[PDB]
């Protein structure tokens, strides 16, 4: 409901220092 | 190397 | 994890870790699925050829860690198992098919900065994300190399291997509950799940809704991180309609 959304991250909008890599290789 | 965890939970 | 880095504090909030009372050690990864429910791989409960066979009260489950051996005060939060659920047709006889364990808490854990659960598949996410190329995450406290120990617990990003590679790179017989992921040994970069990171969540980010789903479980693999080997993972959305019956009924 609130799932996957992590407080630190997501909630704040701050990316995790390696999150970039997976949405790259989305294409 | 476990620190021991709170007695009640064991 | 092998050639993985730490991972941030409160980056995978979802991770779990199975903790043996007696003696006391790391048993396996997991995962939060809801406020009382916690994902994982049977094998981490039954096995039969390791005399494995654990039942609710052998076991905690220590939520909200990052640290692998300190007691986290004020931060973790462990909790006792009332029921554990092992998929009836869990396969450990030849290829650990349907490699998927529930386990329901005692009480329910509260959320918090560091306590969050992950989101299950559904179709059409499990169509979009689950593609050859396409990296997920896998997260653990499991050993460094194949033959120490992290200080924290550990991070490793790996591509989504197509299904005729991962059937040629074994002789164990796959089926449609399992996909492969790792790096050919010709991409130059490394990494794997290891022992007592199994059970543990592979996890991808939707681009579409930005949150993070939980595609994969820590299964099997032959060593860690071998070069032309490949980790194997159970495929939750497969299992999902087990995963719902189990829930909706109890
Ligand atoms: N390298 C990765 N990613 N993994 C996963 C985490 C642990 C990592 C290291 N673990 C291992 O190397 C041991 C074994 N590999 S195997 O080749 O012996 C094998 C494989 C598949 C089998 C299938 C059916 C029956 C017997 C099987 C036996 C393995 O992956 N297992 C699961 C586990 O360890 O939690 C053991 C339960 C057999 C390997
Ligand atoms: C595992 O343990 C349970 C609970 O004791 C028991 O009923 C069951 O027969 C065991 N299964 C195997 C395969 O040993
Ligand atoms: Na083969
Ligand atoms: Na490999």
């Amino acid at each position: 409901a609130d799932c996957g959304l992590r407080p630190l991250f997501e909630k704040k909008s701050l990316e995790d220092k390696t999150e970039r890599e997976l949405l790259e290789s989305y294409i | 190397d476990f620190e021991e965890i709170p007695e009640e939970y064991l | 994890i092998v050639e993985g880095s730490d991972a941030e504090i409160g980056m995978s909030p979802w991770q779990v870790m199975l903790f043996r009372k007696s003696p006391q050690e790391l048993l396996c990864g997991a995962s939060l699925i809801s406020d009382r429910w916690v994902l994982t791989a049977a094998h981490c409960l039954l096995y039969p050829p390791w005399d494995k066979n654990f039942t609710e009260n052998d076991l905690l489950v220590r939520i909200g860690k990052h640290s692998r051996t300190r007691y986290e005060r004020n931060i973790e939060k462990i909790s006792m198992l009332e029921k554990i659920y092992i998929h009836p047709r869990y396969n450990w006889r030849e290829n650990l098919d349907r490699d998927i364990a529930l386990m329901k808490l005692k009480k329910p854990v509260a959320f918090s900065d560091y306590i969050h659960p992950v989101c299950l598949p559904d179709r059409e996410t499990a169509a979009s994300l689950l593609q050859a190329g396409y990296k997920g995450r896998v997260t653990g406290w499991g050993n460094l190399k194949e033959t120490g120990q992290p200080s924290v617990l550990q991070v490793v990003n790996l591509p989504i291997v197509e299904r005729p590679v991962c059937k040629d790179s074994t002789r164990i017989r796959i089926t449609d509950n399992m996909f492969c992921a790792g790096y050919k040994p010709d991409e130059g970069k490394r990494g794997d799940a290891c022992e007592g990171d199994s059970g543990g969540p592979f996890v991808m980010k939707s681009p579409f809704n930005n949150r993070w789903y939980q595609m994969g479980i820590v299964s099997w693999g032959e060593g860690c991180d071998r070069d032309g080997k490949y980790g194997f993972y159970t495929h939750v959305f497969r299992l999902k309609k087990w995963i719902q019956k189990v829930i909706d009924q109890f």
